[PDB]
RNA sequence: AGGACCGAACCGACUAAUGUUGAAAAAUUAGCGGAUGACUUGUGGCUGGGGGUGAAAGGCCAAUCAAACCGGGAGAUAGCU
RNA sequence: GCUCGCCGGAAGACCAAGGGUUCCUGUCCAACGUUAAUCGGGGCAGGGUGAGUCGACCCCUAAGGCGAGGCCGAAAGGCGUAGUCGAUGGGAAACAGGUUAAUAUUCCUGUACUUGGUGUUACUGCGAAGGGGGGACGGAGAAGGCUAUGUUGGCCGGGCGACGGUUGUCCCGGUUUAAGCGUGUAGGCUGGUUUUCCAGGCAAAUCCGGAAAAUCAAGGCUGAGGCGUGAUGACGAGGCACUACGGUGCUGAAGCAACAAAUGCCCUGCUUCCAGGAAAAGCCUCUAAGCAUCAGGUAACAUCAAAUCGUACCCCAAACCGACACAGGUGGUCAGGUAGAGAAUACCAAGGCGCUUGAGAGAACUCGGGUGAAGGAACUAGGCAAAAUGGUGCCGUAACUUCGGGAGAAGGCACGCUGAUAUGUAGGUGAGGUCCCUCGCGGAUGGAGCUGAAAUCAGUCGAAGAUACCAGCUGGCUGCAACUGUUUAUUAAAAACACAGCACUGUGCAAACACGAAAGUGGACGUAUACGGUGUGACGCCUGCCCGGUGCCGGAAGGUUAAUU
RNA sequence: AAUUCCUUGUCGGGUAAGUUCCGACCUGCACGAAUGGCGUAAUGAUGGCCAGGCUGUCUCCACCCGAGACUCAGUGAAAUU
């Protein structure tokens, strides 16, 4: 049976990449929250 | 010619085809072609705005000349062609100077016929002149509404217009819908009718034929749930309300013309 | 010639048995339907929650849908256990 | 190591996606492996990925995204022009052999090819963000000509049989070779060259398009395969010597023909139909502004340059998605033998495996199968399940019907092997020879050799000859829906939803309508034979009566009635 | 009647025996003409009924071939309380 997660690197970066987060006001607020919390990995870049 | 297919299988019993051997059996004129991508009834917001649109056969757009502003240069018809973007056919013409263009095919035009446009043009089918120089009571097609922008009326398969009177700078016309409209006596019009009269006698014969045209199936509305359509549902087939669109409009007599901007070029709207 | 006929790949899911702390949070075995088309499939793209999409079942929208998920108002209110 | 069993259109081989050292060698057995473990995709250490030609980057664009100014919007922000990004598509070049414990079209040997820069010589009209050509495109069907590949014969090497026979019409094995370069065939398309003129291609133009003459018909383009060369080479079954019995030096015979034949190639072709089938650059041409003893352009030779990143391994699976070493899911490529219509099915080749608990016993009962006396649906809500029918050719076939169907209706007969007709027939393929020629990959004639159906007659074995696998039960009456299709992923596949057809009604274009505070976009680069909404639902015969109520469409005399004054 | 409460309406067909099925009758509780009426060849993993063939479905079960169940060695769960 086909499951929900079908990996694809190209789509992963275009949907949740660093540059995708910096392209909108709301996306830049996601990074600000994660920086304040101290996350070691801000995005899924690599 | 109208041809009825034999019932060799279900889906062919009721098929009626219109065949015209005069059409060109070859590729069209490349220089007068353009890309035409499908939309699916969706606008720049990505939402569906017109339903029942989707799929179909790939098509290319033919650049047709609706203005006919080349005066004083006779042209000769080369061949008739099939146009997928419209119900009527088109004709490829060649001017003396060596230019080619596409025009709507009149009723009785063939290969080799001569056409011309201008004030001094002859009164023959295929010629375009301002309505000021056209006699009253004659039949025309591809009528301009404002001088210089190109024809917009009577462009379908077998449509035409009739000039009924000429009072001043305006001419009164009877449209195919029966409406009495008047436009300025400076708009160009083409003599004759658009010849595809047999286009109305075709019978698709099966559901798949409609899908080839890009038409998607229509759901009635009385078969839906109340949350989806005013006609809603019910135990069985109830329908105890007045007919109505989605979004709540009558659909059974309620007029919806609310322009009020022109309100002068209409006399005998219809019926 | 054909939304034509028989039938593998491929796409579906009508019947029975098994399984039901299963091999599997929907499968296996034996039969079954379509199979040049309103067909099927790879890669990428667009439509966002009182909104989308829907050959229309209140179906589907990340194992969740008569109003998704995450955080916040929030220690909502509970004449009831 | 010797046997046995299983897969073989995969359970074999090579990749993309995804994973990220799982790859190779040495060493270790606590934990991990559903048991033991000396073993492992486990622990520890070392080693391994070599490119001008493969891919990425790069040049070009599709859907779509972003978007200087701009338009619009309380703020945030939305749309969009010039532009700039975006493959799943277009765009230059390498083949065979050898080699490592682990990489190679990347290293080695042999033999090739492509695009640029600089320089020399000779001859010269060069020049763009512009014009034209080209790139450039659908479905189905029909053959013909070929190759991959297979079979047999010939040839070369070896063999004479654990038990009757086996010096022959006997047995086993091999019989292989590329890109490139030259030739330009089967076949496809198009009539050529010359001169003058012209409201067109945003200006120009020798180019494209158009018009009028003259002169010849042989001109050109495209094109699988074959042949030659590459190759006095490489490879090569088997021998002879090192020899830790793990392997390398040296040497090495034959290397031809016929027939059969693709879903691959000629073919982006040809024929035909309606639903009428991407874009841009590279590339080939034409000139403008400009520059001409320069600069640039064409050809030959020499020389230099071609960077950077990926390359191990798994990839229908124990390494990816499912919490697992999980009977599930996952796109592309390669396609041997006998029988067969076949990529079905049965047994096999190359190759790969026996699925990570075993040993005994031979109770009830459960699961998956085989057979059955007499009866044959008496079972049961119901023939659920099971049994049964099953192939090819010929004969034959009802009611009804929209004349196509119903129909494979139903039903009946014949099927193996051997010999002859015919020491292998009809047919297919086609050598030598003879003659001719525009002598060439030519044509006519010619028939050797090879290959090979079906039918009839006679004989013969068994209980049974479509013997295995494979492979329709059939008929009569009737409700509903015309039909092919669609639907509750995970208890409902239907009489429900679609449907062609029919009717009513709205809409004259800045259309109605829909998404949007707006701009704007879809409808549509469409124009009433068009588009939206609603009901009905092929086709045939038909669709009656009622406008009081509610809605919708018209009408003006009167009464009543808002803000305002 | 996919519509009929009374109801297994009444008569005929089929069966030794038919609340179902088929054909008529009309007392249509409560059919009816595009939320269409009545017919209709072909089609259907659609509903009901009757025959031929066929059989372990059954009268009524018997034997046999395999995988578990049982014994030995290794590893070693769960609901509940």
């Amino acid at each position: 049976m086909k499951r929900t997660f079908q990996p694809s690197v190209l789509k992963r970066n275009r949907s949740h990449g660093f540059r995708a987060r910096m392209a909108t006001k709301n996306g830049r607020q996601v990074l600000a929250r994660r920086r304040a919390k101290g996350r070691a990995r801000l995005t899924v870049s690599k | 010619a109208v041809v009825k297919c034999k019932p060799t299988s279900p889906g062919r019993r009721h098929v009626v085809k219109v065949v015209n051997p005069e059409l060109h059996k070859g590729k069209p004129f490349a220089p007068l072609l353009e890309k035409n991508s499908k939309s699916g009834g969706r606008n720049n917001n990505g939402r569906i705005t017109t339903r029942h649109i989707g799929g179909g056969h790939k098509q290319a757009y033919r650049i047709v000349d609706f203005k006919r502003n080349k005066d004083g240069i006779p042209a000769v018809v080369e061949r008739l062609e099939y146009d997928p973007n419209r119900s009527a056919n088109i004709a490829l013409v060649l001017y003396k100077d060596g230019e080619r263009r596409y025009i709507l095919a009149p009723k009785g035009l063939k290969a080799g016929d001569q056409i011309q446009s201008g004030v001094d043009a002859a009164i023959k089918p295929g010629n375009t002149l301002p309505m000021r120089n056209i006699p009253v009571g004659s039949t025309v097609h591809n009528v301009e509404m404002k001088p210089g922008k190109g024809g917009q009326l009577a462009r379908s398969a077998g449509t035409y217009v009739q000039i009924v009177a000429r009072d001043g700078a305006y001419v009164t016309l009877r449209l195919r819908s029966g409406e009495m409209r008047k436009v300025e006596a400076d708009c160009r019009a083409t003599l004759g009718e658009v010849g595809n009269a047999e286009h109305m006698l075709r019978v698709l014969g099966k559901a798949g034929a409609a899908r080839w045209r890009g038409v998607r199936p229509t759901v009635r509305g009385t078969a839906m749930n109340p949350v989806d359509h005013p006609h809603g549902g019910g135990e069985g087939r109830n329908f105890g309300k007045h007919p109505v669109t989605p979004w709540g409009v009558q659909t059974k007599g309620k007029k919806t013309r609310s322009n009020k901007r022109t309100d002068k070029f209409i006399v005998r709207r219809r019926s």
